RNA sequence: UCCCAAAAUGUAACGGAGGCGCCCAAAGGUCACCUCAAGACGGUUGGAAAUCGUCUGUAGAGCGCAAAGGUAGAAGGUGG
RNA sequence: CACCCCCGUGCCCAUAGCACUGUGGAACCACCCCACCCCAUGCCGAACUGGGUCGUGAAACACAGCAGCGCCAAUGAUACUCGGACCGCAGGGUCCCGGAAAAGUCGGUCAGCGCGGGGGUU
């Protein structure tokens, strides 16, 4: 039963951070479910990674615990 | 039929008992519910498709089957199997069943003197229990000799437990001394 | 052996295969869909073989 | 429960589109059928039945629809999104849409 | 002593005691002044000694409880398997945490039972009385 | 309870018998140093069910009640104390010790008396008037019996903030 | 998949736990509609637990399987 | 935004929520009202829903009172800790300098900001 098992690192985390200029198609956070939630200007991939539609300054919205959003300001 | 005879007894129910500000504050009946529980002996499709037919002959409504949910048990209870017939009913389809039960059903139990008095809910809502279905002329005993029963729930408004003494009293239901 | 299988699709007079077959568990003999070969139109795909 | 109306007031997002919202209230004989620029906390061109409509009650459908379309065509409003409410979409409330774009 | 279900393996770290409330329950108490592990062997030894001094008494709580599995490896072997099973459970005990607590006996008759209990325990300890009330 | 100085913020607070504290209510909220010896000689004899007036130098004597002390674990030396400003009228949720009187059965023939709750939190609508103690006569109850808070008599207009039914003393069987 | 892993990512051990080598002609697309555990009183053979009925009910359920995240405006339960 | 009050819909995103509770009535809203048909219930006009007043504000909703429940929550002192320098064989501990919780006590609140429409003092 000696159990030497484990699983390769998943480079999950917040990629682009607050006040970074971004581009269309940049991947802005990696997550399992929706810790951070889509928000305006921002799509969300099939694996729940949200990502930019438009270019510009980035996000910052976090009052709802379990209700936090990313966004893009032209 | 029995509609205004209902409503010519609720209006007197306004008077001799209390003094509500509103005729809409009065006790009144929502729906009559009928729940067969065919899982006491669940046939694989034998009687279970028939008991719906007899209950539907009682009412002119097609019963829905209240199927079991997960909750596997001591007496081997796989989830998806049917376990209980149910028929809720309101208005004209309902008062015919209610007058039919005050009529030839409830009075003609062999051992009968009224049902459990003044003990239903903390709310005024009420519930009748049937001993067996052998109190009908819509079925012949010779065929299904081992006939079962059913369970009725008489739904009603009321805020007070003592305000149940009208849904049965001034409607045609005896209750025990 | 096997349950689920691979199964080729063949166009109503086209060519284009598409070979994404699913279970033999419940589709005991059924296998028809629609998608376009080399003619532009989506057409009927009988997935016999 | 009523969870149905919040699912459609989310299902049509605020504006990821630039369109306009058109919230009805066909729960009475008191329909309001408003037009709302959600980007600003502002409402634009309402079309109440609330002052009569000659005593038509569910028949007012077409009248409140054409009253909305007249109130909004006067202001330069031609992109629509029909925000239902709790309500289905077949008869009384469907006619407000049939009349809103007969003359929008 | 032993607990009923768990997980069954652990580790080791230390800092001073989180919740050691002084005298709930009893009048008098004994209190650790050094960090340690303490064995269910040693807890029950203190129990069995203090019972004798307070024969039909019945004034003894044990606000301390063995909890941590600890795992001596098999006696022959080079390092290599994983861990041994547990032998002997232990509870951690940081200074100022209370461990012992009698009530309803004269000071000296409780102080003597605490002296006997403190010769059975692997740490220096103090005997105390009363004052502070939290909530 | 004379006070020499009231230090601001983290200061020396010499271990020359100096304890930090505050007193606070709706308006004023003052400052630190007290005195280990005079405080603790006074804190024992005045419990928490009674007051003593402190004053920083100058004429500012003012009522206060001890409320929550904070002391050195890994030790027994007090470090900090909280005072609440006395108001002279409105009720205050003062704690009160539960004592005992007499010899019960078990105390004569069997098991011991047990104070299952050492301190109740009666509201006591009393400015200066507080109950320093609360006596509970036990010469009545036998083995297995237990006095609940419903029959814990409360002196001179003082409502109970605890459950009527919660046990407070209980003679308990031997062993 | 989760600790370890030292609040970014990463990180060893014959360290501590547990799964995969598939499934689903619908468990998919969309459109529409329902909202779950659990307990208390009362109820036909069942009565600790079938089934109905009322009241409580950020959730104590469910999500094909392992866990972790996430989820009540649904991904959960149902039809075209 | 002249003052209220009601219907819809937003920002905020329990200091706004629950319970006890009082006001409201054909102006608005709501229940009751009848249904072969549009439409619809894995049974039932309970819901969707399609045709309407009276009747009632009972239920629900709106608005007030309210600090028993929740929710928010200081100051003080801590816990820990960046950097600096040390003690103990070790488990572990200390001193200087800044940063500094959690819980608790004082307390705070039964919200605040819009837009459009309806009827009022006629
Ligand atoms: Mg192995
Ligand atoms: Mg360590
Ligand atoms: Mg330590
Ligand atoms: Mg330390
Ligand atoms: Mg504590
Ligand atoms: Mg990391
Ligand atoms: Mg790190
Ligand atoms: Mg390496
Ligand atoms: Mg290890
Ligand atoms: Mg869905
Ligand atoms: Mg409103
Ligand atoms: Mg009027
Ligand atoms: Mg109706
Ligand atoms: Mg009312
Ligand atoms: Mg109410
Ligand atoms: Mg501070
Ligand atoms: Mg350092
Ligand atoms: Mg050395
Ligand atoms: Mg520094
Ligand atoms: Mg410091
Ligand atoms: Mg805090
Ligand atoms: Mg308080
Ligand atoms: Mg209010
Ligand atoms: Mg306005």
């Amino acid at each position: 039963s000696k159990n030497g098992r484990d699983s390769n690192p998943k480079y999950l985390g917040v990629k682009k951070f607050g006040g970074e200029v971004v581009k269309a198609g940049n991947i802005l956070v990696r997550q399992r479910g929706t810790k951070f939630k889509a928000g305006q200007g921002v799509g969300m991939g099939r694996d729940h990674t949200l990502f930019a539609l438009s270019d510009g300054k980035v996000v910052f919205i976090n009052k709802g615990k379990g209700a936090r959003f990313i966004s893009i300001e032209a | 039929q029995l509609k205004t005879k209902y409503n010519d007894q609720v209006r007197p129910a306004l008077m001799q008992q209390f003094g509500y500000s509103s005729v809409m504050a009065v006790p009144r009946i929502e729906k009559i519910v009928v729940n067969e529980g065919l899982g006491s002996s669940k046939e694989d499709s034998k009687a279970i498709d028939k008991a719906a037919k007899e209950l539907a002959l009682i009412t002119l409504q097609k019963p829905i089957i209240t199927k079991a949910k997960k909750s596997i048990s001591n007496f081997k209870l796989r989830q998806g199997m049917p376990v209980g017939i149910k028929v809720t009913l309101r208005g004209e389809r309902m008062y015919v069943f209610l007058e039919k039960l005050i009529n030839i059903g409830l009075p003609r139990i062999r051992d009968f003197r009224g049902i459990n008095p003044n003990a239903f809910d903390g709310r005024g809502n009420y519930n009748l229990g049937i001993k067996e279905q052998l109190i009908f002329p819509e079925i012949t005993y010779d065929m299904v000799d081992k006939t079962r029963g059913m369970d009725i729930t008489i739904v009603t408004t009321a805020k007070t437990d003592e305000e149940a003494r009208a849904l049965l009293q001034s409607m045609g239901l005896p209750f025990r001394k | 052996p096997r349950i689920i299988v691979k199964m080729e699709s063949s166009a109503g007079t086209g060519f284009y295969y598409t070979t994404t077959k699913n279970r033999r568990n419940t589709q005991a003999k059924l296998e028809l869909k629609k998608y376009d070969p080399v003619a532009k139109k989506h057409v009927v795909f009988r997935e016999k073989k | 429960r009523r969870k149905l109306r919040t699912r459609r007031k989310v299902r049509t997002t605020t504006a990821a589109s630039g369109r306009l919202r058109l919230s009805v209230y066909r729960s009475s004989k008191h329909i309001y059928a408003q037009i709302i620029d959600d980007s600003r906390g502002q409402t634009l061109a309402a079309a109440s039945s609330a002052a009569l409509k000659s005593g038509n009650k569910t028949d007012t459908a077409a009248a409140v629809g054409k009253a909305l379309a007249a109130a909004a065509a006067e202001k330069g409003i031609k992109q629509v999104v029909f925000d239902r409410g709790s309500y289905k979409y077949h008869g009384r409330v469907k006619a407000l849409a049939d009349a809103a774009r007969e003359g929008g | 002593k032993r607990t009923k279900f768990r997980k069954q393996f652990r580790g080791r770290m230390t800092g001073d005691a989180k919740g050691g409330d002084y005298v709930a329950f009893g009048d008098y108490g004994l209190i650790a002044m050094e960090p340690a592990w303490i064995k269910s062997n040693q807890i029950e030894a203190c129990r069995i000694v203090m019972s004798r001094h307070f024969r039909r008494g019945g004034k003894i709580y044990i606000r301390i409880f063995p909890d941590k599995p600890v795992t001596k490896k098999p006696a022959e072997t080079r390092m290599g398997k994983g861990k041994g099973a547990v032998e002997y459970w232990v509870s951690v005990v940081k200074p100022g945490r209370v461990m012992f607590e009698v009530a309803g006996v004269t000071e000296e008759q409780a102080k003597e039972a605490f002296r006997l209990a403190g010769h059975k325990l692997p740490i220096q300890t103090k005997m105390v009385k009363r004052e502070v009330y939290d909530e | 309870m004379e006070l020499t100085a009231k230090p601001r913020t983290p200061k020396q607070k010499l271990d020359e018998s100096m304890i930090a504290a505050v007193a606070y209510n709706k308006e004023n909220n003052v400052s630190f140093a007290l005195d280990r010896k005079a405080f603790d000689r006074a804190f024992r004899q005045q419990s928490t069910t009674g007051l003593f007036d402190i004053t920083v130098e100058g004429g500012e004597t003012f009522p206060a009640l001890v409320k929550a002390v904070q002391m050195d674990k890994r030790k027994r030396a007090p470090i900090h104390v909280d005072f609440y400003m006395v108001t002279y009228g409105e009720p205050v949720e003062v704690s009160v010790p539960v004592h005992t009187t007499g010899r019960s059965q078990g105390e004569v023939q069997g098991g011991l008396v047990d104070i299952v709750v050492h301190n109740l939190q009666i509201v006591a609508p009393g400015p200066r008037r507080i109950p320093q103690e609360l006596v509970v006569d036990v010469t009545k109850m036998n083995i297995g019996d237990h006095i609940t808070a419903g029959d814990i008599k409360l002196p001179e207009g003082c409502t109970l903030a605890a459950d009527p039914e919660l046990t407070v003393v209980s003679v308990l069987p031997p062993r």
